[PDB]
């Protein structure tokens, strides 16, 4: 249990950003990045517990 | 997802003082003859006299409106003299969140499609309510149609040959 | 008009550029049909010119005003040089460091 605790790193400050109406492309890229990392982390956590 | 194409400025009524037709070039050729785009309007003078123009528009459709226009500039001084009788010129587009003056430039440049002039193109989304004003002195390509947009997301572009 | 800093830290300077929507208002406020302002430093350098155009009213006002900011370094100066529309800075800020902060939109 102590090994499973100490492998997961704590996360530091992360704040959502801002964009105007002419930078929609970068904003969609930002949302794709955040959702992709979120899906990978929740998949790793559930699979680790289930094994 | 979907839109509705309608007409902001009718070709017959909205332009009493200028020349609506004779706005046609051979680089945009249709069926062998010469033609022009079906959503814009080239505008020249009615008889070598250019009144300074100003025209507004409001929306009421409850949805956003996507408006286009263009700014022409010829490559030579005498062509700018011939088409608009004003060596200095500007156009200007005003709304709540959009505001820009444009000025033409005159410079020599190699021909593409047998044409040495150029033309830039611009678009702006409107909101429900808020108006827009065009105010021009030498080079406006006025919008002749525009679009009212719906919603319904998750679509895109596919380049294929199936 | 010029200004130097000595505070050892960076300085965050603001200003604004007004333009009225009509010719006669520009004539009334500044007596000059042509005008420009200009801001100069080492790494920042820009001339501004006003524009005059008709536009619908917001909050009972038909004029407009743009706003600008620039970080200074320790040492290096800045010069304002204006002929018709300067909004001069009246205060400014000297910034410290210490990272990892941000904005939260909540109602707690």
């Amino acid at each position: 249990v102590n090994s499973v605790i100490e492998k997961m790193n704590t996360q530091f400050t992360a704040v959502g950003k801002e964009f105007n109406n002419l930078e929609r492309r970068i904003e969609n890229l930002n949302k794709k990045v955040d959702d992709g990392f979120l899906d990978v982390w929740t998949y790793n956590a559930e699979l680790l517990v289930l094994l | 997802s979907s839109f509705e194409k309608f007409e902001i400025f009718p070709k017959a009524s909205s332009w009493p003082n200028h020349e609506t037709t004779k706005g046609v070039t051979a680089a945009c050729s249709y069926s062998g003859a010469s033609s022009f785009y079906r959503n814009l309007l080239w505008i020249t003078k009615k008889g070598t006299s250019y009144p300074k123009l100003s025209k507004s528009y409001t929306n009421n459709k409850g949805k956003e409106v996507l408006v286009l226009w263009g700014v022409h500039h010829p490559p030579s001084v005498s062509e700018q003299q011939s088409l608009y009788q004003n060596a200095d010129a500007y156009v200007s587009v005003g709304s709540s969140k959009y505001n820009r003056r444009f000025a033409p430039e005159i410079a020599a440049r190699p021909k593409v499609r047998g044409q040495a002039g150029r033309m830039n193109y611009y678009w702006t989304l409107l909101d429900q309510g808020d108006t827009i004003t065009f105010e021009a002195t030498g080079n406006l390509i006025a919008p002749w149609y525009a679009f009212a947009l719906n919603k319904g997301s998750d679509s895109g572009i596919i380049t294929s040959d199936a």
